[PDB]
């Protein structure tokens, strides 16, 4: 029932519920297809997730999702409880998880970048084959240096528009990459005030690097957020308990 | 009136907590609390309770003011009213589906308020249409249209 | 403080907080919680009115149980720009005591009614045929054998 | 023709009492397979069940561009709800349920600066007419060379004579900026307070105009600002103990 | 009793950290939920979705009427479905009711003919169920014997 899984600080965590684990059936079979599940995982005495935790599932059929990206405060151990609830038997089966919220390990990440992918979904961005895809696409822009996954959000969590289907329109993802070496030249030239002095009216954001992301991966160029980490922020005021 | 200590408490008159605010965080010991403004709670994520009550109000409303109401039970869903009465409405259908049982309607009384009129021509086709039959068991089915009654032909199916 | 009840009013008189022995009443116009998890209330709530905020959906789910609604003086449902669809897979009872059923939609359908299967010979159970009265009550009549839906005494209008 | 879907919900609607308030229909709200835009589809408002919004509502849709304007009463605070109804030319309609909430302003009563007009003739049709207030409120934003009738709050109408008293809503809170206020007073009216002949084409021909005065309120209440006014006494109180 | 009067009411600070632990200007100060609390008694809760525990049912009495009201549509869904109703069931559409799935109906209680009861010599008033391809019902006239579902028009569009 019970499983013990590993998290990081500042970092995305993706466990996908499939049907094979919750229904328990046998391996050297295959679930059938017109099967339909609704998990529903909420923490352990509480009727709801944590700020952190976030659940996505597109239709009874796909498997669902759980992700997140944990935060320094929620340091410890958590029991996350999930519910599968079969749509046609009625019948229903529960399930635990243990999760240890770990310490970053290794330097610090300074230097970070807020993507928006407009040509992917948050249920075809979780899985590691995507995701790893577009690190090594991103790689070439960014080298010399190493991408890990910092922030992964759907875009209607940040007042998106639910996408009119006409051709291939879809709701779009936010993807934040940090990473400790400076950027180059053609991400600073893309945060540059002149890309949103040209997106302003409706030019083209200004782009002279050779692009590697397309045509797997449509970005909106002039809207990319660039932070800098370095110089942190410096202490808070506490207050001592009085005499 | 200012109260400035570490701990105050309200306790009843044998000596068993009613009220604690300390530092730590305020506590409620009678096991009740109520509101009396008029905006109520306001609450953000979920509720968690096993019994919902209207006190002496004797009114409960359940209201969805923009979206869909949904109610939700693996083991079933039971309505009770001893001497009530049920009035469904809704200005675009009503729909009663069944995957694999039945739909009893138990009731001494059946009322059918909507049927139009169709008149009796042998010209017509017979095909496209059928007769309800009803067996002694209670099931209703259906038998090919004929210009006679055909009910005792085709009562092989709830043998 | 000690004793049998303690409250705070206002000069003119009205509760802003009375704690006593049986509950702890509060005069804030309106109280918030802030729980992003959720909250727990092991015995119950006490309102008449529930309202969805208007951005969401209200859901009056239990997880592994069944859902149990009394209401002695009737129920209402509406829906005022939806189906009032009721799904389920073992059984959907309708049940009258001593009252009736009706039917009032502008046109009612069927569409997985049994089909029936040719028998030369047939069965000899009196497989009733329904026939509606002149007021819309539905009754049961015996299978084709001299007389029609007639035969009813004077039990409709 | 398939019915058409709700792709985006509205399900809000803010307004707040007095001022003018406008929303623009989303063009992504609907979606037929067909007409394939909400711009193309039949839109309507009703209030409940199918029953239609009577013409002296205090909203009303614009139904050929797509558009609900209103002007909420000093009776209607709280929340209302109402129904959109999408209508194809195959018949199929899809409603979608919003909610109107009206709020009273922050500053109801700690407005700076209170203004007052007044105008000859009866003020019953002016109370009883959506349009005509609607109009009255557009005049007068025209006239102060303001072409946005969101900032005018208007506030009460007496009897007797149209005299009208209003806000405005950009004015800061705290503390009072006289100094934009007599700039008005000098493009309203003269010292006297006899109206700018501006003033007196822009509000014509709905009403006829005669006399204007402003006063104070908010911090400065103890100051009239129409240039006829004893400013030196204000709250008075210095007694001694 | 033990008794507070004041315009404001009484307010609790710790003088460590002078900060307000508890307040009755409320309009200042709001008020949060305090720990330990069985039951709640407010108003009107707007919240968001009820839920049961993992292994409680959902129980909802109350002691007059309950109205639902669902602005889009109120769907139900379980296992077994029921409604035991102790008046009148009163299903109101305006389009049309799909009565899907298996139908059944209690014969004991129906008024169903019995055999010697031809005393009625008037042929009142009578109609006889059909039940088109598409669905839709339509009730024919009965004029003589042994007739079923021939009919020229088209009853059902
Ligand atoms: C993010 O970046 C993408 C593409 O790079 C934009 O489509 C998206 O919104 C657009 O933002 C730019 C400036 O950042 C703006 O010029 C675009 O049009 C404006 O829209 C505003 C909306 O109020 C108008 O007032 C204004 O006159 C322009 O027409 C805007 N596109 C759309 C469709 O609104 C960017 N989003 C954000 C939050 O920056
Ligand atoms: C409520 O008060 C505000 C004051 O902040 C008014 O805004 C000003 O309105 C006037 C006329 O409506 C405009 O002319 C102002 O714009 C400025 O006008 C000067 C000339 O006076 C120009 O030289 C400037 O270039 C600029 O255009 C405008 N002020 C600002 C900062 O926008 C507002 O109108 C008033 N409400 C109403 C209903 O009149
Ligand atoms: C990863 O992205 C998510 C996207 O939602 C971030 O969640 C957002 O975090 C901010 C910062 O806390 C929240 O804003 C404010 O949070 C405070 C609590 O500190 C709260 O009191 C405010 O009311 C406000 O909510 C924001 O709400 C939250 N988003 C959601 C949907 O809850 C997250 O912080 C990001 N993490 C990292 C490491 O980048
Ligand atoms: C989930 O919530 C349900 C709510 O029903 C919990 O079950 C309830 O647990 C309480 C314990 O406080 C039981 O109260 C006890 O009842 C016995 C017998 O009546 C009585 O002798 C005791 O003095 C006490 O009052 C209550 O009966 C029980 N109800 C049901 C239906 O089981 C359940 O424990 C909760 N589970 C979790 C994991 O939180
Ligand atoms: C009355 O209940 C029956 C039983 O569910 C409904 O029949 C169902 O109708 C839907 C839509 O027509 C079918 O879905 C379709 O299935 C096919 C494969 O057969 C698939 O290729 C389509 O994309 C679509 O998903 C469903 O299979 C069918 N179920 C059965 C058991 O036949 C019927 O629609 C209900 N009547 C009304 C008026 O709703
Ligand atoms: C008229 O008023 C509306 C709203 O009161 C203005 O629309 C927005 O106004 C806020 C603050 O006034 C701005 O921050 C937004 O950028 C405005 N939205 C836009 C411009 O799309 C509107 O701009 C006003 N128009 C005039 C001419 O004053
Ligand atoms: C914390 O200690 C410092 C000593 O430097 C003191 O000045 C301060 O007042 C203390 N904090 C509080 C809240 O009293
Ligand atoms: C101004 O509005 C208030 C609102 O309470 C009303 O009581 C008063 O009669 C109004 N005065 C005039 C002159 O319209
Ligand atoms: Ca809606």
């Amino acid at each position: 029932q019970q499983t013990t899984l590993h998290l990081l600080v500042g970092r995305v965590f993706v466990h996908p519920l499939e049907h094979a684990t919750f229904l328990r059936l046998p391996e050297h079979v295959a679930v059938p297809p017109t099967v339909r599940l609704t998990y529903h995982a909420h923490l352990q005495g509480h009727p709801d997730l944590p700020r952190w935790l976030h659940y996505t599932q597109r239709s009874p059929y796909n498997p669902g999702f759980l992700y997140g990206s944990p935060t320094p405060e929620d340091r410890g151990y958590q029991v996350i409880e999930v519910t599968a609830y079969n749509r046609d038997s009625f019948d229903t089966t529960r399930q635990r998880l243990l999760l240890l919220i770990g310490d970053p390990e290794g330097p610090r990440l300074p230097y970070q970048a807020e993507f928006l992918v407009r040509s992917h979904d948050v249920e075809e961005v979780l899985p590691t084959t995507p995701a790893n895809r577009f690190l090594t696409a991103l790689g070439g822009l960014w080298e010399p240096g190493e991408l890990q996954l910092l922030n992964i959000t759907s875009a209607l969590d940040r007042g998106g528009r639910v996408p009119l289907p006409i051709e291939g329109r879809k709701e779009g993802v936010y993807i934040k990459v940090g990473s400790a070496t400076p950027f180059s030249t053609c991400l600073k030239m893309v945060a540059s005030p002149d890309s949103y002095a040209r997106c302003a009216q409706g030019q083209p954001p200004l782009l002279s690097c050779y692009d590697t992301l397309a045509p797997h991966f449509r970005v909106d160029w002039c809207n990319v957020s660039l932070v800098d980490k370095s110089v942190p922020e410096p202490l808070d005021e506490v207050p001592t308990p009085g005499d | 009136v200012e109260v400035q200590s570490q701990h105050f408490q309200i306790n009843s008159e044998d000596g068993k907590p009613l009220f604690s605010a300390e530092e730590q965080d305020v506590v409620v010991g009678t096991g009740r609390l109520r509101v009396t403004g008029p905006e109520g709670a306001l609450f953000e994520h979920s509720v968690e309770t096993p019994l919902v009550r209207a006190d002496p109000f004797q009114d409960l409303r359940l209201e969805s003011p923009t979206r869909s109401l949904s109610m939700d039970a693996p083991r079933g869903v039971h309505v009770k009213a001893n001497a009530g009465k049920l009035e469904a409405l809704s200005q675009m259908d009503i729909i009663l589906q069944s995957s694999e049982g039945v739909l009893v309607l138990d009731a001494e009384t059946v009322g059918l308020t909507k049927l139009k009129q169709g008149t009796q021509g042998p010209a017509g086709s017979s095909n496209g249409f059928y007769e309800i039959c009803a067996c002694p068991d209670g099931k209703l089915y259906l038998s090919m249209a004929g210009e006679v009654t055909t009910c005792e032909e085709h009562s092989h199916v709830c043998l | 403080a000690y004793g049998k009840r303690f409250e705070v009013k206002t000069v003119s008189g009205k509760l802003l907080f009375s704690a006593d022995d049986s509950e702890v009443v509060v005069g804030a116009e309106r109280l918030r919680v802030l729980g992003a998890e959720g909250t727990v209330f092991p015995k119950s709530i006490e309102t008449p009115n529930v309202r969805a905020d208007p951005f969401k959906e209200l859901r009056l789910e239990s997880p592994t149980r069944s859902l149990v609604m009394e209401a002695p003086k009737g129920v209402e449902i509406n829906a005022e720009a939806g189906n009032m669809e009721a799904i389920c897979r073992s059984e959907l009872r309708l049940e009258s005591k001593d009252g009736e059923i009706k039917l009032d939609a502008a046109k009612i359908k069927l569409p997985r009614l049994p089909r029936g299967s040719y028998t030369p010979t047939g069965t000899r159970q009196k497989v009733f045929e329904v026939c509606v009265c002149a007021n819309g009550r539905l009754f049961l009549s015996q299978a084709g054998t001299g007389s029609t839906c007639q035969i009813n005494t004077s039990v409709c209008l | 023709n398939q019915r058409p879907e709700l792709k985006n919900h509205i399900d809000r609607v803010d307004a707040w009492v007095g001022t003018y308030f406008e929303v623009k229909i989303p063009s992504d709200t609907f979606y037929d397979n067909e007409d394939t835009t909400t711009d193309k589809l039949k839109l309507t408002l009703k209030l409940r069940e199918q029953q239609l919004v009577g013409e002296k509502s205090w909203v009303q849709f614009n139904s050929n561009s797509q558009l609900m304007y209103g002007l909420p009463d000093s009776s209607h605070v709280g929340k209302h709800e109402y129904f959109m109804h999408a209508t194809d030319k195959g018949g199929l309609s899809a409603v979608d349920a919003f909610e109107i909430h009206v709020h009273k302003r922050p500053q109801g009563d700690k407005a700076p600066a209170r203004f007052k007009a007044r105008l000859a003739g009866d003020p019953a049709p002016v109370v009883n007419d959506i349009h005509k207030k609607i109009a009255l409120v557009k005049k007068l934003a025209f006239a102060f060379g303001d072409r946005n009738c969101s900032s005018i709050t208007l506030q009460n109408i007496t009897r007797g004579s149209i005299v009208v008293e209003w806000t405005n809503n950009t004015l800061p809170l705290e503390p009072c900026p006289k100094e934009q206020i007599i700039g008005l007073s000098r493009r309203i009216a003269d010292e006297n307070g006899k109206p700018r002949p501006a003033f007196s084409n822009a509000l014509e021909p709905d009403f006829k105009a005669l006399s204007i005065a402003v006063t104070g309120s908010g911090s400065c209440r103890h100051l009239q600002f129409i240039p006829v006014a004893p400013p030196s006494p204000g709250s008075s109180a210095a007694p001694a103990t | 009793k033990t008794s507070i009067t004041s315009d404001i009411g009484m307010q609790f600070f710790d003088p460590r950290t002078h900060n307000i632990l508890f307040s009755t200007d409320y309009e200042t100060h709001e008020f949060h939920l305090p720990s330990g609390v069985k039951s709640l008694n407010v108003q009107k809760a707007s919240t968001e979705r009820i839920t049961s525990n993992a292994t409680s049912d959902l129980n909802i009495k109350v002691d007059g009427r309950a109205i639902v009201r669902g602005n889009e549509g109120v769907f139900i869904m379980g296992k077994t479905i029921e409604f035991h109703m102790g008046g009148d069931v009163e299903l109101k559409a305006e389009n049309s009711i799909i009565l899907n799935g298996t139908v059944m109906v209690s014969p004991t209680r129906l008024p169903s003919s019995s055999s010697g009861d031809q005393s009625g010599s008037g042929d009142w008033v009578r109609y006889k169920l059909c039940m088109c391809a598409d669905g839709t019902l339509f009730k024919v006239q009965v004029t003589g014997h042994n007739m079923g579902c021939q009919v020229s028009d088209n009853p059902c569009g």
